[PDB]
């Protein structure tokens, strides 16, 4: 089993990061994180714990919304909405800091699905 | 305020 792009995207953010964290990431296609990244990512959301919901999620969203915008995709809310609400918010904040190629895969199996309408 | 979740840009 090598994942492709797409077959690693279509699985949940907690797993694409917990498989890029196994010493074994034997060939997967996840570019080596900056550590400075992931720690002002896991600071971030250390920051979100005990808020209300509706709270951390607008806080994770403002950046994930941006970062959605910036892959040229339409209906950005929706798919942002849609991924706060099915996704570990901390191991989507990594995607969105520290591995954008398989977010934007991500987001394309929800455009596949009509999800940004 | 945050009841959905709300993003300008």
């Amino acid at each position: 089993e090598a994942y492709t792009l797409s077959t690693l995207a279509a699985l949940p953010a907690a797993e694409i990061v917990r498989l890029a964290n196994s010493q074994s990431s034997s060939g997967l296609p996840l570019p080596k994180a900056d550590p400075a990244t992931v720690k002002a990512t896991d600071d971030f959301i250390d920051s979100l714990q005990g808020k209300a919901a509706h709270d951390q999620k607008q806080k994770l969203g403002d950046q994930l919304f941006k970062k959605i915008r910036t892959f040229g995709v339409k209906g950005a809310p929706k798919l942002t909405i849609h991924l706060l609400d099915s996704e570990d918010l901390r191991a989507l904040a990594h995607l969105m800091n520290s591995y954008e190629d398989v977010l934007k895969e991500k987001v394309q199996h929800k455009v596949a699905a009509g999800l940004n309408k | 305020k945050l009841k959905p979740y709300v993003f300008d840009y």
